């Protein structure tokens, strides 16, 4: 489903929950290593709510699983992920994802 | 207020493909409140919305119409398509509930398209030029190729028509729906063509589309199609210019030859076999703007594709008016 890899530990106790706004600088890259997305790249952290459904499956719970300060590296399935049909133009079908995630803060 | 620190407009999240970033284009989506359908047909539908008290614009494709979708999805996230007469993309999104929706979000232009705006408002020698100037502007973006990083392959739009361009609150018009676009590059001569069943606008066929003598191999080809449609969109415009005042009611083209939504072979019989163009009022010669209007008209309805003028030509001499 969802493959968390650590890169640098949190704090071990902050972990989001439902309704938490997650605050996160994250790197999308396909499994062939293009990158087709950056929030790093233009310094602005990328803010979602846990639980609306507002990223990815494998980003919810890819993303649920980490503390605050952690940066993790979350290889998404398809099924995870955008699926048979992906986006046009970024996503090819069944692209299996990799992404660079550290969870900034919680709000 | 509902405002929080760290609250960002759109105009800020766009700062970065033409639209937002990738992921955050789903973010935005599923933020957006519907208020109003403003559009509804074959195509599916067109909501106002509002994402953080911001208007936006939000076209719900039917499930029949998928490869537009795809296409214009494609087309806005490969090419950086910024420009004032062409229609702003913010994002495109795909839920798999309530069975599967495709959403394409865009900028909001309260004057609705062209044709709606022509159908309620007269106009002067300065609406007028702005409008018909802008949609020349757009269109000439779009057929002329720009290198470089920033830079965009050559645009046909192929289905070109006044419920096609939307009025901004400036005066100008910009120019929208892509999902029927081809794209060309002159370093290796390629044509993209796409996939979509979906056929163009008949009323706004070009001759050498309705008996099939076009070169579909040939990408000026699709361009001239774009000059024979954006000279009838010329016609609509032009009668709505007061001059000496008088001024004619808003008509479609061919709207006195052929019925509401018309078929092939009442276009072909009008267009390819009795070779009929709109009609140009006499009283148009008499005022300067409707007179170098009334040329281009007539100059973008030539039988031979060839002999029809370019996108940037018409651009031109708009700006000498
Ligand atoms: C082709 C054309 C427009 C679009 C749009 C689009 C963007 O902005 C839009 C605004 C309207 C609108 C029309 C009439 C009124 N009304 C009419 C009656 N009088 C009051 C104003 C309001 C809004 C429609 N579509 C779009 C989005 C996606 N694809 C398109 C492909
Ligand atoms: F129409």
């Amino acid at each position: 489903g969802v493959q968390v890899e650590t890169i640098s530990p949190g704090d071990g106790r902050t972990f989001p929950k439902r309704g938490q706004t997650c605050v996160v600088h994250y790197t999308g890259m396909l499994e062939d290593g293009k990158k087709f997305d950056s929030s790093r790249d233009r310094n602005k952290p990328f803010k979602f709510m846990l639980g609306k459904q507002e990223v990815i499956r494998g980003w919810e719970e890819g993303v649920a699983q980490m503390s605050v300060g952690q940066r993790a590296k979350l290889t998404i399935s398809p099924d995870y992920a955008y699926g048979a049909t992906g986006h046009p133009g970024i996503i090819p079908p069944h692209a299996t994802l990799v992404f660079d995630v550290e969870l900034l803060k919680l709000e | 207020m509902t405002t929080n620190v760290g609250d960002s407009t759109l105009a800020d999240l766009l700062d970065h493909g033409s639209g937002l970033p990738f992921l955050v284009q789903r973010t935005v989506a599923r933020q957006i409140t519907l208020l109003e359908c403003v559009g509804k047909g074959r195509y599916g539908e067109v909501w106002r919305g509002s994402w953080q008290g911001e208007n936006v614009a939000v076209k719900i494709f039917s499930s029949r119409d998928e490869k537009s979708w795809f296409r214009e999805t494609e087309l806005y996230n490969t090419v950086m398509l910024r420009h004032e007469n062409i229609l702003g993309f913010i994002a495109s999104d795909m839920t798999s509930r309530h069975s599967t929706q495709l959403w394409l979000i865009t900028h909001y232009h309260e004057m609705g398209s062209l044709y709606d705006y022509l159908q309620l408002t007269t106009l002067d020698t300065v609406s007028c030029l702005r409008i018909v100037l802008s949609i020349a502007s757009g269109l000439a973006h779009l057929h002329i190729e720009i290198f470089g990083t920033q830079g965009k392959p050559a645009i046909a739009h192929r289905d070109l028509k006044s419920k096609n361009i939307l009025v901004k609150k400036n005066g100008q018009c910009c120019i929208a729906d892509l999902g029927l676009a081809v794209m060309h590059s002159q370093s290796t001569n390629q044509l993209d063509v796409g996939n979509n069943p979906r056929v163009g606008t008949k009323r706004y066929m070009a001759p050498e589309v309705l008996d099939e003598t076009i070169q579909v191999d040939c990408f000026d080809s699709y361009k001239r199609v774009d000059i024979w449609a954006f000279g009838l969109v010329l016609w609509e415009v032009a009668r709505r210019m007061v001059s000496n005042g008088i001024v004619e009611d808003y008509k479609p083209p061919f709207y006195d030859v052929v019925p509401n939504d018309p078929s092939f072979e009442d276009m072909r019989k009008v267009v390819c076999v009795d070779q009929q163009r709109p009609n140009i009022p006499n009283r148009w010669f008499s005022d300067p703007t409707l007179t170098s209007l009334a040329k281009l008209m007539k100059e973008c309805w030539y039988q031979n594709p060839s002999a029809r003028l370019t996108a940037l030509r018409i651009k031109k001499t708009l700006t000498k008016i």
